[PDB]
Parts: C-alpha cells; sequence; structure tokens
C-alpha cells in the first residue's frame, strides 16, 4: 500500500516489470501483468481497470497519475531493472507523432523486466511509465500515461 | 503462478542523475492491440 516504485515479480523467482504505488493504487503495464491479482505482503491486489490499447491496468482503485510531459523539459526514467538499486536516468524525450497527436519518447533501452518504471518530469510527478515502444535497431519507448 | 511486489525505492528526482539518450521524431500508428508500428 506504501507510495513508491515496486518491484513485479513472478514464481525461482524472476522480475517480470515495474509499477506504481500512488494514493492507493498500484499502476503498471497491461503487457506485465495481462490483468493477473498481485501479491503484497499478506495482502491482495485485484484489478480495476485496465486497456489494451494503452496497455495500462490500476488495481484498487481508478487510474491516478495524470501528470505530462511539457514538450521542451529533460526527464528522468526512473528505472528499476532486474537485480539492480532503483536508478534515475535523465534524457531529453524525443516525440512520436501520430494521427490523434504527438507523444513523448524515450530512446532507453533497458531490460524488459523494467517494464513499468516511472518516467518523472522535474517536480517528481510521474509523467508515464516505460516499456511499451518501436524499434528504429535502438528501442525507443513512448511516455505512456493514463487518464485521470 | 504467484505474482507479487516488491517495493524498490521512493519516487524522486536525482539531481545527480547520468544523462543519456537522443531524442528522435518518429511518426507512429497505434493499433488495437496496444502495438505501435513506424509510419511513413
Amino acid at each position: 500500500t506504501t507510495d513508491g516504485v515496486y518491484r513485479v515479480m513472478t514464481r525461482g523467482s524472476t522480475q517480470v516489470g515495474v509499477g506504481v504505488m500512488q494514493e492507493g493504487v498500484f499502476h503498471t503495464m497491461w503487457h506485465v501483468t495481462k490483468g493477473a491479482a498481485l501479491r503484497s505482503g499478506e495482502g491482495r491486489l485485484d484489478p480495476y481497470w485496465g486497456d489494451v490499447k494503452q496497455d495500462l491496468v490500476s488495481y484498487c482503485g481508478p487510474w491516478k497519475l495524470d501528470a505530462a510531459w511539457d514538450g521542451l523539459s529533460e526527464v528522468q526514467l526512473l528505472a528499476v531493472p532486474p537485480g539492480e538499486r532503483a536508478k534515475n536516468i535523465q534524457t531529453l524525450p524525443g516525440i512520436f507523432k501520430t494521427k490523434d497527436g504527438d507523444i513523448g519518447a524515450v530512446a532507453l533501452d533497458y531490460p524488459a523486466g523494467t517494464s513499468g518504471s516511472p518516467i518523472l518530469d522535474k517536480s517528481g510527478r510521474v509523467i508515464g511509465l516505460y516499456g511499451n515502444g518501436v524499434v528504429i535497431g535502438s528501442y525507443v519507448s513512448a511516455i505512456t500515461q493514463g487518464k485521470r | 503462478v504467484d505474482m507479487y511486489i516488491e517495493r524498490a525505492g521512493d519516487i524522486t528526482w536525482e539531481k545527480d542523475a547520468e544523462v543519456t539518450g537522443n531524442s528522435p521524431r518518429l511518426d507512429v500508428a497505434l493499433d488495437e492491440s496496444g502495438d505501435f508500428s513506424l509510419v511513413e
């Protein structure tokens, strides 16, 4: 329940992704959990909302994260790679241009188990999650943000 | 299959962060399965 960034683990044990606890809601990417319930201590977190097209899912309540990249400023990926301490990587996002508008994108390539790691603005707010993207042979992740 | 979560840190900006990566501008489409693809 405590606010923070979390590893998402499966069972030996393997890290399949990352997510964000904020305001009592756990936020991660659909492709990480496929909506499955999650254990947290002796408690269980049940899915509340999800959407395959956005590649997002929330647990215990509705999606709470609503900050957005300002289009000009550097951001930080708070990467939580498997087997490694949470670390911040600063970058200037590029842009995914789509028929429905532009999306920030980060040209950073971390292990798959890093999917769900939060991208932060200078104020410390989560502007989206890392791990849904495209290849150009370097991977580029959208900054994926839901709707509050 | 037991899926479980472990806290790994606070959500905080770090003043001493490594800085890397480019800023490409790409045309993409997003399909119904949530898959991004490049467009030309």
